[PDB]
DNA sequence: TCAATATCCACCTGCAGATTCTACCAAAAGTGTATTTGGAAACTGCTCCATCAAAAGGCATGTTCAGCTGAATTCAGCTGAACATGCCTTTTGATGGAGCAGTTTCCAAATACACTTTTGGTAGAATCTGCAGGTGGATATTGAT
DNA sequence: ATCAATATCCACCTGCAGATTCTACCAAAAGTGTATTTGGAAACTGCTCCATCAAAAGGCATGTTCAGCTGAATTCAGCTGAACATGCCTTTTGATGGAGCAGTTTCCAAATACACTTTTGGTAGAATCTGCAGGTGGATATTGA
């Protein structure tokens, strides 16, 4: 089967690898790099979706929309710092 | 007089999302000036990407890229 | 003959607008402005619908943020009324000036 | 023709943490922008790390030092965790 | 009888002076010592190239001097001449350092 | 070999005063000196954490000026002269 | 043991120095800075060049990439003049 | 065979076209690099350094010194609006600040 | 506190716009082989970092004092919010046409390679010299009266 | 409207700690012949993008009116700057061992480069479905008294 399933990841290890090669980042790419990088991307994705999931639940909503991603991010010290120079379209601003 | 198109009330609203409660009468023109420099800077970079690509249509990506280099990274329009 | 006290509505709009996420600059005028500024860099240019929408999004997000910093400066001057000097100081501490 | 995105992978992860929560198109747009960004930031730093050290290959070691440099404390711990975990589980198959 | 400059005269004299020079203003050793103390709290058994400590000081002073310029703008904006913590904080807040 | 402590106090009131001067500052409140020490510690920790991260990745025991130059670059405080 | 050569931009900077100011020197500490300057702008341009190329699914960086990288990177006048000097050198170079 | 002529001379430049063409390929910026690229970059690089040395050299003169030092560089960078913007987030070790 | 006016808040409700869902095909992604080579040991030369000594004078400390600055208070002019009005610019939306991004589809001009010379640059010797920093008049620049 | 104080300036001086030349290799540009591609031409073609037109529908431009905010004046407790005596401890010079970078070699585990095989993910027509945007009715919050 795929390397992702092998790494136990949802994210596309193979693609991350193809993307690391074609992106002129280095001449070669260790076998692990793709795996690692994909694990990290999935985790963070999970984190935001987890928080924005709650964002919609606390809003009596079942479908996550931008507003939710924005509320989850700005209301989280760490995510907020990681994305301090990023603006999420149609996300508005924290109330108060 | 297009810049005049960005109207007072529209600007009142922005300030309001900004949490501003009282607005001096001179903010309106002052705001258009900042607003104009902002678009001129972003667009100028954007259009430069357009011409590089030899196209005649500014694309949302040409804008996402401009914003990225102005340090105004935007999510939702192609990365 | 009912009237609201100065700024009672003001606070109300803040509550309103800090809860929604719609653009607050009317589309058409904004598009007209975008194209006019653009016509100074390259002529007879076309625009993806989405490019114009991205610009407005970026643009308004920026303004709302600058009004945030501006209000901090007005409050620093023990005022509740933002003024140009307030926008000016903010932009200078931000490095845009 | 073809325009790949991380949408599917995002959606899987979504269901894994909120089985009954859905996600709007625009929102998926934000998550893609998100992934691409971090992807670039991580790769970029790893790229730099190897160059500083005259190495010609970006290995998982580089990716993680890169992760420690980019991510805020706790976020970086867990990211390093999931990271070395996935590599480990992979080298055992 | 004894001569005595009025409050602030020496201050502007000092500004004219330090804005003319480029020498560091924090004492070398005290500073190198502060670096080692912070470094060590991150990693034990660490060594530093001489220039590494000077590079750090160069950055620190360049940063503190620049922060004070903004801090001063904040004070003047408050119709004050005496910079205060409020100011340093307003500056850093807009600088996006917080 | 001795314990290192309270070295933040090595940044003396007069040293902080001279910096404000180059910075164009006329008058200084009594509370500035400690806010400054506070702000300098944070700035330093952040540059050193990164520099040292750069150091370890190079599996070394000595922080080089390049380590610091790279650290500063990441922080958006590019330094010329040791580069 | 061979103290492995460390390339610099010193001799070129110095050459150029003599051109504009025939009787002026430069302390080693200023050459230090001048070197940092060159490597910096070099990285910014190659960087923007690299990216421009990637955005256009183009595998090779050409003088055109450099040029538009320059226009994106430098301000007004500085840009107008740099682009001239580069074009001038490129054509000079081709005609030889 | 024929005699060697450096690409810099062919380009009419003082900066090292060859070296730059090399740093480009080794810096992993793109799969491949065209003939012009380095020529064009070495030119731009050389032009900008001529520009700050012109202004720096004057700074030195204004301060009655014949050897440029970091402070002269800062003076040049900060008094020139464009250079200042270009290096608006760069800090010149040992250059002080403008007398404001 | 009363009382009228508006707001804001909830709980339902029904429809249309997006989501989901379903059914298929190049284009990546996984394999299996044969080579290539990056850079991890295993030394080890030797640059330069941590320390130790010692003496000295530049400066950091602490204290005394009172100049003048920041923080209250007041208060009056007038600027900016709330509003009910009236009109026109923006918004909505099929329509129809056309400029144009993308596609292929070529291939001649232009890189990449692989060797094989042929210098340009760089690391210390060696030969020079700004200018640091020591002094002294003369020129302000200040603060007392 | 000085003028005694004392800080600042600007030119003159000259040994030496750094800058500028002087040699020698040798690492890396150049020169060549050869194999591989990149990415501009030209017709082409669906497709978004633009130009209309057509309504209402708001939503913005206008003036009035006056609440209450800001900025000007005046006041003074006490914070913060200037001076000064004291003497710590940062600086400055110089020597020393040895940690630990950094230069070489040696040479496998791991990565690149085909060639094929599958498998997957993106795309273009069908079945739900989640809220948006209104109702209605009910306490709330706000302003006038
Ligand atoms: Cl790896
Ligand atoms: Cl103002
Ligand atoms: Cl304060
Ligand atoms: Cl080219
Ligand atoms: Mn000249
Ligand atoms: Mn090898
Ligand atoms: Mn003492
Ligand atoms: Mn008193
Ligand atoms: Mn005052
Ligand atoms: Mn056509
Ligand atoms: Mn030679
Ligand atoms: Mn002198
Ligand atoms: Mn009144
Ligand atoms: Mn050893
Ligand atoms: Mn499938
Ligand atoms: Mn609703």
């Amino acid at each position: 089967k795929t390397r992702s399933s092998r790494a136990g990841l949802q994210f596309p290890v193979g693609r991350v690898h193809r993307l690391l090669r074609k992106g002129n980042y280095s001449e070669r790419v260790g076998a692990g790099a793709p795996v690692y990088l994909a694990a990290v991307l999935e985790y963070l994705t999970a984190e935001i979706l987890e928080l924005a999931g709650n964002a919609a639940r606390d809003n009596k909503k079942t479908r996550i929309i931008p507003r939710h991603l924005q509320l989850a991010i700005r209301n989280d010290e760490e995510l907020n710092k990681l994305l301090g120079r990023v603006t999420i379209a149609q996300g508005g601003v924290l109330p108060n | 007089d297009n810049i005049q198109g960005i109207t007072k009330p529209a600007i009142r609203r922005l300030a309001r999302r900004g949490g501003v409660q009282r607005i001096s009468g001179l903010i309106y023109e002052e705001t258009r000036g900042v607003l104009k420099v902002f678009l001129e800077n972003v667009i100028r970079d954007a259009v430069t990407y357009t011409e590089h690509a030899k196209r005649k249509t500014v694309t949302a990506m040409d804008v996402v890229y401009a914003l990225k280099r102005q340090g105004r990274t935007l999510y939702g329009f192609g990365g | 003959p009912h009237r609201y006290r100065p700024g009672t509505v003001a606070l109300r709009e803040i509550r309103r607008y800090q809860k929604s996420t719609e653009l607050l600059i009317r589309k058409l005028p904004f598009q007209r402005l975008v194209r006019e500024i653009a016509q100074d860099f390259k002529t007879d240019l076309r625009f993806q619908s989405s490019a114009v929408m991205a610009l407005q999004e970026a643009c308004e997000a920026y303004l709302v943020g600058l009004f945030e910093d501006t209000n901090l400066c007005a409050i620093h001057a023990k005022r509740v009324t933002i003024m140009p000097k307030d926008i000016q100081l903010a932009r200078r501490i931000r490095g845009e000036r | 023709s073809r325009k790949e995105s991380y949408s599917i992978y995002v959606y899987k992860v979504l269901k894994q943490v909120h089985p009954d929560t859905g996600i709007s198109s625009k929102a998926m747009g934000i998550m893609n922008s998100f992934v691409n960004d971090i992807f670039e930031r991580i790769a970029g730093e790893a790229s730099r790390l190897a160059h500083y050290n005259k190495r010609s290959t970006i290995t998982s070691r580089e990716i993680q030092t890169a992760v420690r440099l980019l991510l805020p404390g706790e976020l970086a711990k867990h990211a390093v965790s999931e990271g070395t975990k996935a590599v480990t589980k992979y080298t055992s198959a």
